[PDB]
RNA sequence: ACUCGUGAGAGACUGCCGGGGUCAACUCGGAGGAAGGUGGGGAUGACGUCAAGUCAUCAUGCCCCUUAUGUCCAGGGCUUCACACAUGCUACAAUGGCCGGUACAAAGGGCUGCGAUGCCGUGAGGUGGAGCGAAUCCUUUCAAAGCCGGUCUCAGUUCGGAUCGGGGUCUGCAACUCGACCCCGUGAAGUCGGAGUCGCUAGUAAUCGCAGAUCAGCAACGCUGCGGUGAAUACGUUCCCG
């Protein structure tokens, strides 16, 4: 009757795997049906600094900022998947919202 | 069916293959209404010349990336390994003219102190 | 930066153009972005830190 | 021909032609031509004396040219330059008014080098 | 440069005449980085030459630039702060090259006002023999020769 | 430049002060430490002491000045040549 | 089924052959292959040197003020100008100037933020609002060079844009000194630049546009990136520099 797309977004790759993983076990053992963790672009942000205080700006460093960002979409909203949703223990680095 | 993929710096085409008659279409264009360039003509008919098979196949294209060059180069490699996968027979005939070696070109990167790539500003003694 | 300005900036402007970043570990008012509110010398000695969750060194 | 006392050249444009004019450039050309209604295809060789008198009773009935905008160029300059007005002090002084930069610009308000 | 040769570069055959040399012109005419307008230029004035000597235009700028292609060439090395004027021969490649450079930089002095007539004309006048390009040849060649004394440092 | 809309920018000091003076029939010489301030046409029968940075010129206001700010007429820095 | 988004893996390894090789490293040529010899570029900078730079990022020992060099506040300066140096951008045009049509890039950014349609403006723009906390919506289906058609015909030019005048828009409590942008006008210097000197060896220079950081607005032509088009020669160490 209806579906729900999960945005999961996390800096670590490692994690938001795992992440991905255990839902997906937890849904499983639920019985509940999932397309699956379809990947999605990765946001970077780049930013350049100077090495040095007062003067020499010819030697500068860059940053990056990469974020890996995912959609699980679920179908047929089966009510212990709803009740078992909010408890799922999640990694520091991984966010999941609903939409 | 039958689809093969080509890229040029940066430039990326997909290209559908028919036995029809001889006729392209480029996104809804002939080969003369898009890429309107003698030059980019003859990159374009030198597979199907190399091959002496012109006017048997009919293409469609769809092209990403790139400007006119580029996807010109693009079209020619995807559509010359489409006619090897067809008629592998033709494959010692293109090599010998270096059709399937793909270009590893690309725009090198600006670095940061400089002007741009390997340009530098001027130096003054004083 | 001299205590009083720091307390000045911390004191909320009256006008809103007024306001500038003073960064926030030091107060450095140059260069200062606005995605960290770190002055550069101090975003780029922090990251090197390891204390910044995203931030790595660059290359392509 | 004639262009209000001025002479205009053999082979131009008349919207090359009415720039000419101290009043008169690229714009002011084309707006005068259509509320004239003159084709813009022409010579000088070409242009009649319907053409001209309906050009000089335009530019009389529209805005002011020639002779009275250096006037009123130097009326309001005059205005500007005693009554002790910044940009008045700095006409004076041979500097640019518009707050510009002298340290080592404004070649064409102070004029050519004088090597200390 | 310094340990041996670089490799030559290849050059790709002109699609429409079959020879390199128009598109080495037109290489090297380019400038701004325009492949079509040098192209497009070279070509209007090689119709120009077809439709003002009624021949073939490969044969024609072959024995041009045969008649404008230099034999020698002068150098300078310095000792003791200085310098002296010795003549070598060239190879061919370079004798095309310094031609064909003489006739391009060269092609915007004709005041004729465009470019495309300005080759037509220069291409025929040295095809003709009384091009510029000749007068430079035969100054190159008398530099050469009334300093052929100054080689005994073989070179 | 600056928006009409918002109309001319008086500071409410030396208005008021010269609505006291001229509701009683007096003109004085008014001191302010305002440049940004504009010329109003009620106060061209007045002068005005403007700063500098170090103390006050003062300005007799002329019909022939209107329309511009009183820093337009008095000139901050010095510079007496070379 | 095809790019694509993102994870894992295969593959360039003198692997094979032939000549030079001391049957050696190594060098060239050839085969297959996307690439043949570290495929291309980043990141990484040993021991040392200049009593190099930074007490103004921060802390730091000693000395100094301590009713002041502390300290809040209004206006003004860091843009002042007869000069000289350095780094850049725009021009001296016909490989061009002006007018209409025409088709393909990438990356990036966006909450009191990107902000579309309509309403009225020559153009900044005033009305208000649909899509989005964002592969969803907005940056026009994202640009210019390119190509086509019209014209200008070599002049201080339908080049050039400076200085100057009148009238405005946006933001800001507040635009004169001292923000940007808009309309109109006269249109200065400027004719390929002396002695001398600079960057560059393959998708490089040269040219063209776009994006970001800081930013309410910008002096940005600056810096960090992206993509389009894209050639020349390198004989050889004799000389100049490290």
């Amino acid at each position: 009757g209806q579906k729900i797309r999960i945005r999961l977004k996390a800096y670590d790759h490692e994690a938001i795997d795992a992440s991905a993983r255990k839902i997906v076990e937890t849904v499983t053992r639920t019985g509940a049906s999932v397309v699956g963790p379809v990947p999605l672009p990765t946001e970077k942000n780049v930013y350049c600094v100077i090495r040095s205080p007062h003067k020499y700006k010819d030697s500068r460093e860059h940053f990056e900022m990469r974020t890996h960002k995912r959609l699980i979409d679920i179908l047929d909203p089966t009510p212990k998947t709803v009740d078992a949703l909010m408890r799922i223990d999640l990694p520091a680095s991984v966010d999941v919202n609903i939409q | 069916p039958i689809q093969t993929v080509g890229r040029r710096k940066e430039a990326v085409v997909r290209v559908r293959l028919v036995p029809g008659t001889g006729q392209f279409n480029l996104d809804g264009r002939t080969l003369e209404n898009y890429f309107p360039n003698k030059v980019h003509q003859q990159l374009i008919k030198a597979p199907l010349v190399t091959v002496d098979r012109v006017d048997q196949f009919d293409i469609y294209a769809h092209l990403d990336g790139g400007g006119p060059s580029g996807q010109a180069g693009a079209l020619r490699l995807a559509i010359a390994r489409a006619l090897i996968l067809v008629q592998p027979e033709d494959r010692p005939a293109l090599k010998k003219a270096g059709f399937l070696t793909r270009d590893p070109r690309a725009i090198e990167r600006k670095k940061y102190g400089l002007k741009k790539a390997r340009k530098a500003p001027q130096y003054s003694k004083r | 930066a001299k205590k009083a300005l720091v307390h000045k900036a911390n004191k909320k402007p009256k006008f809103a153009v007024r306001a500038y970043t003073r960064c926030n570990k030091c107060g450095r008012p140059h260069s200062v972005y606005r995605k960290f509110g770190l002055c550069r010398i101090c975003l780029r000695e922090m990251a090197h830190a390891g204390e910044l969750p995203g931030v790595q060194k660059s290359s392509w | 021909a004639r262009l209000v006392g001025v002479d205009l050249p053999r082979d131009k444009r008349m919207e090359i032609a009415l720039t000419y004019i101290y009043g008169i450039g690229r714009t002011r050309s084309n707006e005068i031509l259509a509320a004239t209604g003159i084709d813009k295809n022409m010579r000088t060789k070409d242009l009649t004396d319907d053409q001209v008198t309906v050009l000089r009773d335009y530019i009389e009935g529209n805005l002011k040219v020639e002779g009275d905008l250096r006037r009123e160029v130097q009326a309001d300059i005059r205005r500007k330059i005693e009554i002790g007005c910044y940009q008045g002090l700095r006409h004076r002084r041979g500097l640019p008014v518009r707050g510009q930069r002298t340290k080592t610009n404004a070649r064409t308000r102070k004029g050519p080098k004088r090597t200390i | 440069p310094r340990k041996g040769p670089a490799p030559k570069r290849p050059l790709v055959n002109d699609p429409v005449y079959g020879s390199q040399l128009v598109t080495q012109l037109v290489n090297k005419v380019l400038l701004e980085g325009k492949k079509s307008l040098a192209e497009r230029i070279v070509y209007g004035a090689l119709e120009q030459a077809r439709e003002k000597t009624g021949t073939d235009p490969v044969v024609t700028l072959k024995r041009a630039l045969d008649n404008v292609k230099p034999a020698l060439e002068v150098r300078s090395r310095r000792v003791g702060g200085a310098t002296y004027q010795v003549p070598v021969e060239v190879r061919p490649d370079r004798s095309t090259t310094l031609a064909l450079r003489w006739l391009v930089n060269f092609s915007r002095q004709r005041r004729e006002k465009t470019m495309v007539e300005r080759l037509a004309n220069e291409i025929l006048d040295a095809s003709n023999g009384l091009g510029a390009s000749v007068k430079r040849r035969e100054d190159t060649h008398k530099m050469a020769e009334a300093n052929r004394a100054f080689a005994h440092y073989r070179w | 430049p600056r928006s009409l809309k918002k109309g001319p920018f008086v500071d409410d000091h030396l208005l008021k002060k010269v609505d006291v003076q001229n509701e009683k029939n007096t003109k004085q010489v008014i001191k302010t430490w305002s440049r940004r301030s504009t010329i109003i046409p009620d106060f061209i029968g007045h002068t005005f002491a403007v700063h500098d940075g170090r103390k006050h010129v003062p300005v007799f206001v002329t019909e022939a000045m209107v329309g511009h700010k009183l820093g337009e007429f008095a000139p901050t820095r010095t510079f007496k040549g070379h």
